[PDB]
RNA sequence: UUUUGUAUAAUGGGUCAGCGACUUAUAUUCUGUAGCAAGGUUAACCGAAUAGGGGAGCCGAAGGGAAACCGAGUCUUAACU
RNA sequence: AGGACCGAACCGACUAAUGUUGAAAAAUUAGCGGAUGACUUGUGGCUGGGGGUGAAAGGCCAAUCAAACCGGGAGAUAGCU
RNA sequence: GUUUAUUAAAAACACAGCACUGUGCAAACACGAAAGUGGACGUAUACGGUGUGACGCCUGCCCGGUGCCGGAAGGUUAAUU
RNA sequence: GAACUCGCUGUGAAGAUGCAGUGUACCCGCGGCAAGACGGAAAGACCCCGUGAACCUUUACUAUAGCUUGACACUGAACAU
RNA sequence: CUUUAAUGUUUGAUGUUCUAACGUUGACCCGUAAUCCGGGUUGCGGACAGUGUCUGGUGGGUAGUUUGACUGGGGCGGUCUCCUCCUAAAGAGUAACGGAGGAGCACGAAGGUUGGCUAAUCCUGGUCGGACAUCAGGAGGUUAGUGCAAUGGCAUAAGCCAGCUUGACUGCGAGCGUGACGGCGCGAGCAGGUGCGAAAGCAGGUCAUAGUGAUCCGGUGGUUCUGAAUGGAAGGGCCAUC
């Protein structure tokens, strides 16, 4: 649809990522969330990006 | 594998792996064809003549499959606990 | 003369110990996204292959 | 014509009965909404099917004051 | 003969005599039978030898993993009740 | 004088009847068109098959033509009888 | 005048005449891997292609679409480097 | 295919010499007529089917002879812009 | 660094002239007894024309092929995957070009948790204000509401408000349901690390059931694998994704 798909790239620089979706034409504020990084084993911060 | 138009089996699965070159040149032995060597010296060159492993092959280990009776020499060759254990309760020695 | 492989079916089965043949499972090359994790972990391990096409493969394979 | 098409039946409706021995994690009956709720050692899924936590005998019984049906299990 | 179904007004044959259609080779799997058995068996070739020699090779006695590798276990996972 | 007129030999083929296991694998009988011309005829020669030739009908090329005849690939292939 | 030899001879084909278009001669065009040959031992009052069809009175409007002819300032663009 | 080869009404792969019920009928030629034997002469040309053919058309697909553009080779010397 | 005139450099191109490659189906001589051919003298053109390799455009002139199935005969028309109800004969399943409607998405909150709350409609009174706005009281009891069709559910609400949050989490999984198969679905519990709550506890997306595409081939990131004499590398495998 006119949803896009993008990836969350981990900010402990193991390389690790999510994939998800979103809309950018009504929210264009960057996602940004904490979730498991399987690497280092911690909760981490991690941040939008392009497939 | 026609099936009357209908995707095969051996199609619609996906493919995996590769194929070692190394894994034609190393061969496994038994314990019981331990003593069917000249001399009581199992070595590389001693297993050829004897006809227990292939011309082309370059590595060779002992498995913990027979029996072993006779004291004998391993030299050269990889030995795996269980067999390392047999071999030396019957006066034998596993020498790199 | 000597029978011919079908050389696509050696590249997807392998014959174990007992005389049966394990495979790779479907749907995990592709559209990665929109499927569930919990699907996609069952779909990672080899599986074995089914009574009814147990017939189909064994032709194909005849120096299996 | 304009009609034509239907949808793939689901296989629904009640798969063990009562007085049924059951191991740990069966389905008892398949539905859609709650029109039969869990009891004792008995757990609701997410589409509201019913499975048995424990191992005993299926169990059929009216309570409450709105005379709903529950299904529990009688462990051995 | 073909069909759901033919005395059919569905097909074929005037009659007699002669001929006229599931084979051969090489691979693979199963059953019966014979030999030898943790072993079984030789190909080309030599030999006047249906004898004898020839063990180059092939199948079986160990499996798991994509592979390195490990091995009565191995793979999966940081690790498995 | 004339791709002029009537009409035999000569070249055709408009109508009817007969024949149609024929006298004939295209004829006979009674009538019919042209008949000094873009006419008709003997002997020899040249054009070869996806090619030739055609005042043009897909016409003709040895009783065979919306792709001649003979030999080969060849026991082509036939989910059909 | 010609035509479907063997079910169609006609209103179909050809025709004298009319128009468009190509060709300066080692012509355009045609048969040929090529050499050669026809056009023609001809030379624009000649030769090839296409349409209409003696003669009389005539042949009106459309270049937007398709085809063809002429032009090159700009944009895009091959091998090559 | 073989026959010792009648009519009617019913039945029946649904239009009967051969089935059921019933009526009529001594055996065998010769000259004639054509109502029936779904009469004889061509594995229907109409229709549909086969992942069957052939020829024809085009702004269907993929190629190609021919024609056309440029670079290099055969291919050299000066001069001025 | 701005624009400038110029020594000299590498040239690229556009014209003129030349002759010596090349052309001559112009004239003459010889082989010769010859309108072919070859050699010679002379005139006319001339680095053009023409030919070989490569390359863009045109090319039914030629060639090889394709142009679906269902169907109360074929064609025209309509349909081809998924969800809901009836037919469907009180377990599941059940056909027709039978009778009625929808889908090819949306949402970092419309997800998680903790605390709280309860509808439509009608009557009476009341400034603009009216059949219908906001306020007050009474009757009524879900006749309301679900992000979107239909059915089964929903008050302990699955419906309506707030605070804090990322469990829309990584590795597995006893045992079941449904398929000829490829496959699809439900799930307590275990290990690591998190959120909400004082705790007992709850959370592996959304009331549930539609919102989808195998394999081959190629791209992007990461890797205790492999690496054709050896050390690297190219390429391949494995994991995540397009
Ligand atoms: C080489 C890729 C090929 C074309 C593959 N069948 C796709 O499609
Ligand atoms: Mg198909
Ligand atoms: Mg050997
Ligand atoms: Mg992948
Ligand atoms: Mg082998
Ligand atoms: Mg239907
Ligand atoms: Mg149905
Ligand atoms: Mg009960
Ligand atoms: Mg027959
Ligand atoms: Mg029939
Ligand atoms: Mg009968
Ligand atoms: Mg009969
Ligand atoms: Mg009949
Ligand atoms: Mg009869
Ligand atoms: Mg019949
Ligand atoms: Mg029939
Ligand atoms: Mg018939
Ligand atoms: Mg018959
Ligand atoms: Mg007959
Ligand atoms: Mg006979
Ligand atoms: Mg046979
Ligand atoms: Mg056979
Ligand atoms: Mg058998
Ligand atoms: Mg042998
Ligand atoms: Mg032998
Ligand atoms: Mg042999
Ligand atoms: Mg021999
Ligand atoms: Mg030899
Ligand atoms: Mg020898
Ligand atoms: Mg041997
Ligand atoms: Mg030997
Ligand atoms: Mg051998
Ligand atoms: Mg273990
Ligand atoms: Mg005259
Ligand atoms: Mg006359
Ligand atoms: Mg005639
Ligand atoms: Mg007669
Ligand atoms: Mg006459
Ligand atoms: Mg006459
Ligand atoms: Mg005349
Ligand atoms: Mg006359
Ligand atoms: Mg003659
Ligand atoms: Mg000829
Ligand atoms: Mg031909
Ligand atoms: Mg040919
Ligand atoms: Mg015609
Ligand atoms: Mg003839
Ligand atoms: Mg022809
Ligand atoms: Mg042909
Ligand atoms: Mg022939
Ligand atoms: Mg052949
Ligand atoms: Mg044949
Ligand atoms: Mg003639
Ligand atoms: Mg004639
Ligand atoms: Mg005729
Ligand atoms: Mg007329
Ligand atoms: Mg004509
Ligand atoms: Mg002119
Ligand atoms: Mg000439
Ligand atoms: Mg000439
Ligand atoms: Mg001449
Ligand atoms: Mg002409
Ligand atoms: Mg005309
Ligand atoms: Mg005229
Ligand atoms: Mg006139
Ligand atoms: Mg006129
Ligand atoms: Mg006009
Ligand atoms: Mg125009
Ligand atoms: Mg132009
Ligand atoms: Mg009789
Ligand atoms: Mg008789
Ligand atoms: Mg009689
Ligand atoms: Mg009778
Ligand atoms: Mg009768
Ligand atoms: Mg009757
Ligand atoms: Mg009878
Ligand atoms: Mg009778
Ligand atoms: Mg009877
Ligand atoms: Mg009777
Ligand atoms: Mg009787
Ligand atoms: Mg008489
Ligand atoms: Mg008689
Ligand atoms: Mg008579
Ligand atoms: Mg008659
Ligand atoms: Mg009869
Ligand atoms: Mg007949
Ligand atoms: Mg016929
Ligand atoms: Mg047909
Ligand atoms: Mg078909
Ligand atoms: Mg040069
Ligand atoms: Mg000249
Ligand atoms: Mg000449
Ligand atoms: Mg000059
Ligand atoms: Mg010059
Ligand atoms: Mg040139
Ligand atoms: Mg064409
Ligand atoms: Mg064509
Ligand atoms: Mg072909
Ligand atoms: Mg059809
Ligand atoms: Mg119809
Ligand atoms: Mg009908
Ligand atoms: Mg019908
Ligand atoms: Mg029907
Ligand atoms: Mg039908
Ligand atoms: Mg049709
Ligand atoms: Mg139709
Ligand atoms: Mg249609
Ligand atoms: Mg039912
Ligand atoms: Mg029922
Ligand atoms: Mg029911
Ligand atoms: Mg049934
Ligand atoms: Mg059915
Ligand atoms: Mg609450
Ligand atoms: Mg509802
Ligand atoms: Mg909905
Ligand atoms: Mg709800
Ligand atoms: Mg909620
Ligand atoms: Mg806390
Ligand atoms: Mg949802
Ligand atoms: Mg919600
Ligand atoms: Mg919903
Ligand atoms: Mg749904
Ligand atoms: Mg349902
Ligand atoms: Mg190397
Ligand atoms: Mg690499």
């Amino acid at each position: 649809g006119i949803r896009e798909k993008i990836k969350l790239v981990s900010s402990a620089g193991t390389g690790h990522f999510y994939t998800t979706t979103k809309n950018k034409r009504t929210k264009p504020e960057k996602l940004e969330l904490k979730k498991f990084d399987p690497v280092v084993r911690q909760h981490v911060i991690y941040k939008e990006a392009k497939i | 594998g026609f099936e009357g138009g209908q995707m095969p089996l051996y199609r619609r699965l996906p493919k995996f792996g590769f194929t070692s070159r190394k894994a034609a040149i190393t061969a496994e032995v038994r314990l019981s064809d331990l003593a069917k060597v000249e001399g009581g010296v199992v070595d590389l060159n001693t297993l050829k003549a004897a006809n227990i492993i292939g011309i082309q092959i370059e590595f060779a280990k002992v498995i913990l499959a027979g029996e072993v009776t006779t004291p004998v020499t391993v030299r050269g060759l990889r030995v795996t606990k269980g067999a390392r254990a047999a071999i030396e309760a019957a006066g034998g020695k596993i020498e790199e | 003369p000597k029978i011919k492989t079908v050389r696509g079916a050696a590249k997807r089965f392998k014959k174990t110990g007992k005389g049966g043949f394990k495979h790779k499972h479907a749907n995990l090359r592709h559209i990665l996204t929109k499927k569930a994790t919990k699907r996609k972990r069952h779909l990672r391990p080899k599986a074995m292959v089914s009574k009814g096409d147990l017939g189909l493969v064994i032709a194909c394979l005849p120096y299996a | 014509t304009r009609n034509g098409r239907d949808s793939e039946a689901k296989r629904l409706g009640v798969k063990r009965f009562g007085g049924e021995s059951v191991l740990a994690g069966s389905i008892i009956v398949r539905q859609r909404g709650t029109k039969f709720h869990a009891g004792a050692n008995v757990g609701c899924g997410r589409d509201h099917t019913l499975f048995a936590k424990a191992d005993g005998k299926v169990k059929f019984e009216v309570k409450g004051p709105k005379n709903r049906k529950f299904i529990s299990i009688e462990a051995e």
